[PDB]
């Protein structure tokens, strides 16, 4: 693919005539110092996007999609400057007082991101207000399918209302009645334990316990609590909603206390390789899991090495200070499983704003209604995206008027003697299909518990 | 877990009063009703009444109304029940028990969670120490006793071999004669056993800080 | 207050069939859309357990072989099938009304074929000579029915004063009863006569197993 | 105008004056709340404000020669309401998203949903917040809200006191109907959490709004023989409840309120209201503000308009007066921590030192005043330390009797007062 060839080596900032926010978990806390593999290689995905966009002559043609990508570290403090900076009038670079906003071009027409729930429940009204598209790759709490509420979220993710729907419907498949709910303390985990409880009393099933990772704080002791609750209640199927980090010190700690039994995975560790990785995981029993049921991106991997060269060659001329030491070594990023099955999201994300604008500007294959005195304002691209439908690649994607998508879940299995995930059924609509001769136990006599 | 542990039996005098305790730990003490119940030998369950631990509110049985008092400490997760006044028709094994949860009402509250019950004797009879005899009396299986004469009150326990010995024994319920208790238990093992490996009656009478072992031996 | 009146007050049911025990109330114990009639176990020496809540709920850690069914007045516990450590008292309780009541209770027996006992005899122990005393000690041991009859026999002549019985209750293995008898002499009265018989008469046999022991050996 | 006064150091004033329902909208604009449905008790706590920096403008012990000033708003809408926090944050008339203004803290808002939305962005600088009706027990966390303080106690005290009032009778089944937004929702989480290990049983529980089809929730209730219901939520929503409690033949229950509602003014005065049953309550113990009722003789850019001409002054010095010495504790604890920052002495204040809202902060934290015999302190988590729980009943006179008190460091109820209908 010869476009290739004509890409910059700018990660967080292009110019263009148009521009998307964007908004990624690239550097957390352990003073942002520790770099987030998935949040870069998810960021990596939207600047491949963006290219490709402007390498299509009939895709907004003689428009060029520009874009600026911040850091939004999961935290409160972070994000507010860069969320306030993409309402900044276009000319100026200030944001004013007003009253009305109507006449008002913002810089950034639309938002991609940000990755996290707690993160959008931190900007999303204030966005909202502005009516400024919003479109998630990443965050799933039905929180944000009240349109009076959240007046301009997309997400190009399913809810996790369905997920749990999911979990719930693969429990009562199982006949396990008797089960435990831990989730990571914040938006996410506490809407997810939530739902899954209030889901798992209708569906008739017995939820044991509950109980709430810290992500402040030490987790540790709310931890061993956690695990005794577990014990003593004889529960042998668990269900963690956690996000990641979480999750680790929860496993770390199941792990030192060798328990086993069944335990099913929220998207956001179903495949983590930071809990995959840990030492004697394999000890823990069967870990089944939820993903959402994405594309691949062929050119993904490619398009990485080439523009890791270009910045390697370019590498002596801010969301992550230390990547212009790129390399077409760190290729991985993108090839990590994580990466690479949640990457057609931040595309579909990108692209959905493209087709987005291309109506908005009455484009055709030839021409747009577009000039340098073309003023774009959010709220008349908010008109378009609202249930909207779009051929990206080879899906079929529609939002629904609660700006949730039409994707579904893959369910799948951690298999421990290859460290692989098998693919074991399916989620969509609010079907559940799975194969139950597809399932390995970990058991004594590999049966099912 | 949820347990619920009484003070240890009581003997006390005619006309005097005592005072039964109930330790609660595993739950949060003021969240549930406390009920006591009485059940004398020969054996019937009466209701006494409950008590509120958050608050002290108390509902009685008519018939115990000035009878029983019961109270709460927070402090230490105890509930109580003063006795008062007492006679010969006292003497019962009282229990504490929580209320459980689902019903509607305190009222309607069942009982899920029991102590472990305390007898209470009401006796002017004096504490006496017991006198542990051994029974020695062929055959395959041989039969093997212990007499254990003349205490008060009750309880005692047996043991053989301090429990080494648990299939074959019969611990027969202590008989009240003129102020005493007698109790005899068998025990039964293989005649190639005895009297080669000792066979020992194990009692202990903690009224009377009792403690004795009786070797069974041949006449 | 609710009068409970359980029926049977005793009952025996043989190892895997159904036992069925019932209890009326004097009154309703209906309200809040439940019946509140419950039914505990109380095996001997132990405080109750519960079993069943409001009429029909199984509690956590009950087999599924009881269950309990009725309202209004009319109860029903049913314990199928029958188990060897089943045997107990088996109380209902109301909590309709202050002051809560229990029924008298039902006693619940393991019913199994007749078994006659097995017999010993033990002469008072030297130990129990020097003190005075001279008790004469006869274990019936592994018994089924429970009823039985114990004669003591001194030199031929029956004696009534002295003796003391007590029944163990039934066995969870074997769903058998156990008796000792005691017959306490003085030491003197002991040394009066020279041989003693203890007398067990019981359904099994149509004559009374008999030990015996000559205070010469 | 009402809404703004010049001074020296300015105070913001988040305040919701009318009521609107949530609704779509197409333009990037602020609402008119003028023309949408005013709130009696709500003005009075607007006007509460006023009188308080009026007092302490009236003084020369507290800040002496310095004037407090403020900019106020109705934001009738938490969605719409940036224009005026981007005014009282903004540099001039400007807001540069990258430094480390107007105001120099800020009174507000009334309810957990304005502050989620907003806090954020005032917490990025250490502004500091501190609202005079925010409950949501997530505000306890310093991590998260490092300059917000308040001067009501978190929903976890008002849930342990409606707790306290139900183990003081004898049911124990319970219906919670709570707000469908952050506040009905923690108080839910608490309402959980507090009787998970008790007699206590949550038998039903539902989300409320004014849409809600109450005659199903009341059959399903009913079918489940529910004796007993905790309405948890605001003024617009408890009203819903049980106006629609009358009109659908509801009886005999005892119904249980936060102090959100439990000094309602307009629920006790209806007609049908002693069918339902009894309503308890938690309720704020009535504070006299003196100097109030002739301020309000007296006193009788979006959002910043009333239009509440025609107004009575009876019908608002009458109003619910819960949440006034709130507000007058936070204007106060504001001026104090100003008086401290600029080290004022009982006599004057340095003049023209330029005082950066951070600096507020630090003595926001320690503040320790007295203020009408009660001592203003706040703890680790900016959790007021003062302040206390009347327990309540109304009765047949359509008055809300106090039967008993909560003292949140360690409840007594009179039972033989409350008269069961
Ligand atoms: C908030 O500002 C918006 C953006 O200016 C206002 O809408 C603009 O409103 C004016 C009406 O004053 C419209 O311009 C006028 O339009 C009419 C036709 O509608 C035309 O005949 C006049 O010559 C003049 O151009 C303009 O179209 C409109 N823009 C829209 C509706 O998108 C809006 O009224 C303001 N809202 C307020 C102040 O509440
Ligand atoms: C780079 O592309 C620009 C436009 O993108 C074009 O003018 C040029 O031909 C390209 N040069 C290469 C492939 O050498
Ligand atoms: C920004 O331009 C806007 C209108 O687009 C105007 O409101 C404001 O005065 C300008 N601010 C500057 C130049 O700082
Ligand atoms: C890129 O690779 C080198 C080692 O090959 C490493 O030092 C650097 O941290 C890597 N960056 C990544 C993996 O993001
Ligand atoms: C997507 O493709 C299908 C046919 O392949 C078509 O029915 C649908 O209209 C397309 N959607 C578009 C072009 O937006
Ligand atoms: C389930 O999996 C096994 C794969 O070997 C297959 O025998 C069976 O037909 C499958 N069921 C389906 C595909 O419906
Ligand atoms: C005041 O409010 C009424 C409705 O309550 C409205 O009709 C009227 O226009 C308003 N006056 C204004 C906004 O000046
Ligand atoms: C403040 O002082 C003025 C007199 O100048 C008085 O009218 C007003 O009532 C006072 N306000 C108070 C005490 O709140
Ligand atoms: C009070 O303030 C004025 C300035 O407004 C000042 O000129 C005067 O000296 C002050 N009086 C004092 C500090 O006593
Ligand atoms: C509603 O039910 C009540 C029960 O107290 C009855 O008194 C009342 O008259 C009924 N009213 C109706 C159906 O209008
Ligand atoms: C400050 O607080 C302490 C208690 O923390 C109290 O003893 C003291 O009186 C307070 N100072 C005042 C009210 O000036
Ligand atoms: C209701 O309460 C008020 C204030 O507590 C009291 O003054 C009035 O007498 C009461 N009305 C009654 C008890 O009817
Ligand atoms: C409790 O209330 C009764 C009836 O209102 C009254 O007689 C008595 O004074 C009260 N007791 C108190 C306030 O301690
Ligand atoms: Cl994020
Ligand atoms: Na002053
Ligand atoms: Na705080």
């Amino acid at each position: 693919p010869n476009w290739f060839n004509n890409i910059s080596t700018d990660l967080f900032s292009m110019p263009g005539d148009i521009k998307l926010g964007g908004l990624f978990p690239i550097k957390e806390q352990s003073s942002c110092d520790s770099l987030n593999k998935d949040g870069l290689g998810r960021a990596l995905v939207m600047k491949y996007a963006v290219e490709e966009i402007n390498a299509n002559s009939q895709l907004l043609p003689g428009v060029k999609l520009g874009y600026k990508i911040y850091n939004t570290c999961r935290h409160s403090a972070v994000i507010v400057r860069p969320a306030l900076s993409f309402l900044t009038e276009k000319s100026n670079g200030t944001l004013s007082v007003e009253c009305n906003y109507t006449d008002y071009e913002t810089d950034m027409v639309a938002v991609i991101g940000p990755q996290s729930s707690e993160m959008v429940t931190v900007i999303g009204k204030l966005l909202g207000f502005f009516l400024m598209p919003q479109i998630s790759f990443g965050a799933t709490s039905d929180k944000f399918s009240d349109s009076l509420v959240y007046p301009s979220f997309f997400r190009t993710v399913p809810s996790d209302i369905r997920q749990v729907d999911a979990m719930v419907q693969l429990i009562k498949k199982f006949n396990w009645n008797w089960v435990a709910v831990v989730g990571s303390e914040e938006e996410y985990g506490q809407q997810g334990v939530q739902q899954f409880s209030k889901k798992a009393e209708d569906m008739g099933v017995c939820v044991a316990y509950q109980g709430l990772i810290p992500i402040y704080d030490d987790p540790k002791p709310a931890i061993q609590t956690i695990i005794n609750n577990i014990q003593t209640t004889e529960v042998k199927v668990v269900v963690v909603f956690s996000l990641v980090s979480p999750a680790v010190s929860f496993f770390e700690e199941v792990i030192k206390k060798n328990l086993t039994g069944v335990w099913i995975a929220s998207s956001s560790w179903a495949i983590s390789d930071k809990v995959y990785s840990l030492p004697n995981i394999d000890s823990i029993g069967t870990v089944i899991g939820f993903i959402d049921e994405t594309e691949t991106l062929e050119l993904l991997s490619p398009f990485t090495e080439v523009l890791f060269k270009k910045i390697h060659e370019a590498s002596p001329t801010n969301p992550c200070p230390e990547c212009w030491s790129l390399s077409p070594a760190n290729v991985s990023l993108v090839k990590e499983e994580s990466v690479q099955r949640t990457a057609f999201s931040v595309y579909a994300a990108v692209y959905t704003v493209a087709h987005a604008l291309h109506k908005l500007l009455e484009c055709n294959s030839a021409a747009c209604k577009w000039s340098s005195s073309t003023r774009l304002y959010p709220w008349k691209l908010l008109e378009v995206l609202k249930e909207f439908s779009v051929n990206i690649s080879n899906t079929s994607l529609k939002f629904d008027q609660n700006g949730n998508p039409n994707i579904g879940y893959s369910v799948i299995q951690r298999i421990w003697e290859n460290q692989s995930l098998s693919s074991v059924g399916s989620y969509r609509s609010a079907n559940l299909s799975i194969n139950e001769t597809l399932f390995k136990w970990y058991t004594n006599n590999s049966e099912k518990p | 877990e949820v347990q619920l542990q009484q003070s240890g039996p009581e003997l006390v005098k005619p006309g005097a009063s005592m005072k039964i305790s109930c330790k609660a730990s595993g739950y949060s003490f003021t969240g549930y009703s406390m009920n006591w119940v009485k059940q004398s030998h020969g054996k019937n369950l009466e209701w006494i009444g409950l008590i509120n631990p958050y608050n002290g509110d108390t509902t009685y049985k008519q018939k115990f109304k000035g009878k029983a008092t019961l109270t709460v400490d927070r402090s230490s997760s105890t509930a109580y029940m003063e006795l008062l006044r007492l006679t010969s028709e006292d003497s019962a094994v009282y229990y504490c028990a929580r209320s459980g949860r689902g019903a509607p009402t305190t009222t309607t509250a069942w009982f899920t969670y029991w102590g472990q019950g305390t007898l209470v004797t009401v006796s002017a009879a004096k504490t006496t120490p017991p006198s542990v005899y051994p029974l020695a009396p062929t055959n395959s299986m041989v039969t093997l006793g212990c007499l254990v004469k003349g205490y008060f009150p009750e309880p005692v326990t047996v043991t053989w071999n301090s429990g080494s010995l648990s299939s074959g024994v019969h611990t027969f319920p202590a008989v009240l004669q003129s102020d005493l208790y007698t109790l005899s238990s068998s025990v039964t093992v293989p005649s190639s056993t005895w009297p080669s490996e000792t066979v020992t009656c194990n009692v202990a009478h903690p009224a009377s800080s009792t403690k004795v072992d009786k070797k069974i031996v041949p006449r | 207050d609710i009068v409970l009146t359980q029926s049977p007050a005793s009952l025996a049911v043989s190892l895997g069939q159904r036992a069925t025990i019932s209890c009326r109330a004097s009154e309703s114990v209906d309200s809040y859309g439940n019946s509140f009639m419950h039914w505990y176990q109380q095996k001997p020496g132990q405080p109750p357990i519960l079993l069943i809540s409001r009429a029909s709920n199984l509690e956590s850690g009950i087999p599924a072989r009881f269950s309990g069914s009725g309202s209004r007045t009319d109860f029903t516990l049913t314990i199928n099938p029958v188990e060897a450590d089943d045997f107990a008292t088996y109380y209902c309780q109301q909590t309709n009304e202050d002051p809560r009541t229990f029924g008298g209770g039902t006693k619940l027996e393991i019913k199994r074929a007749d078994a006659a006992p097995t017999v010993s005899i033990f002469p008072p122990s030297s130990e129990q000579l020097t003190s005075g005393g001279a008790s004469v000690v006869c274990f019936l041991n592994n018994f089924y029915p429970k009823d039985i009859n114990v004669k003591w026999k001194i030199d031929g002549s029956e004696r009534q004063n002295g003796v003391l019985n007590s029944w163990t209750d039934q066995d969870s293995k074997d769903s058998t009863y156990s008796m000792s008898s005691t017959l306490t002499l003085t030491k003197d009265e002991y040394e009066r006569h020279n041989s003693y018989t203890c007398e067990a008469t019981h359904k099994t046999s149509t004559s009374p197993i008999v030990k015996s022991f000559n205070r010469n050996e | 105008s009402e809404f703004h006064l010049r001074g020296d150091y300015l105070i913001g004033g988040l305040f919701n004056i009318h009521y609107v329902a949530a609704a779509n909208f197409q333009r990037p604009q602020a609402i008119d709340c003028s023309s949408k449905l005013f709130i009696l008790p709500n003005y009075r706590r607007f006007q509460m404000m006023r009188f308080s920096v009026e007092e302490i403008n009236n003084s020369s012990s507290l800040l002496p020669n310095v004037s407090l000033g403020y900019q106020m708003f109705d934001h009738c809408s938490d969605i719409h309401s940036f224009p005026g926090i981007f005014k009282l944050l903004s540099v001039n008339d400007l807001i540069r998203p990258w430094e480390d203004p107007n105001a120099i803290g800020v009174v507000g808002p009334f309810t957990s949903t304005h502050a989620l939305s907003i806090a954020p962005i005032f917490m990025t600088n250490l502004f500091p917040m501190v609202s005079y009706g925010c409950s949501g027990s997530v505000f306890s966390k310093e991590n998260l809200y490092p300059s917000f303080l308040r001067t009501v106690h978190s929903n976890k005290d008002v849930i342990n006191a409606i707790v306290g009032i139900i183990l003081n009778f004898n049911w124990r089944w319970v219906a919670f109907l709570y707000s469908d937004d952050d506040f009905g929702k923690d108080g839910l989480e608490q309402f959980k959490n507090k009787i998970e290990d008790s007699e206590i049983c949550l038998a039903f529980y539902k989300a409320i709004n004014v849409n809600t089809d109450y005659l199903q929730v009341f059959k399903q209730i009913e079918e489940q023989n529910i004796k007993v219901i905790v309405v948890f939520a605001p003024k617009v929503y408890a009203e819903a409840v049980v106006e629609s409690a009358v009109q659908l033949n509801v009886t005999n229950k005892v119904w249980i309120a936060d102090d959100g509602w439990s000094l309602n003014k307009k629920l006790p005065s209806m007609n049908g209201i002693q069918n339902i049953g009894t309503v308890l309550g938690v309720a704020q113990p009535v504070v006299t503000i003196p100097g109030f009722t002739d301020f309000i003789y007296s006193a009788i850019f979006c959002n910043q308009k009333c239009n509440c001409s025609n107004l009575s002054v009876k019908s608002l010095l009458n109003a619910d007066p819960s949440f006034s010495f709130p507000v007058y504790a936070a204007v106060y604890a504001i001026a104090h921590a100003l008086h401290n920052t600029l080290r004022c002495g009982s006599d004057r204040c340095p003049k023209n030192i330029t005082v950066h809202p951070h600096m507020i902060l630090e003595e926001l934290k320690k503040s320790n005043f007295t203020l009408l015999n009660q001592t203003v302190q706040f703890d680790e988590n900016g959790d007021p330390k003062f302040g206390s729980l009347s327990v309540v009943f109304w009765n047949s006179s359509g008055n809300a009797e106090e039967v008993g008190s909560y003292h949140f460091q360690s409840l007594s109820i009179n039972k033989t007062k409350i008269k069961w209908f």
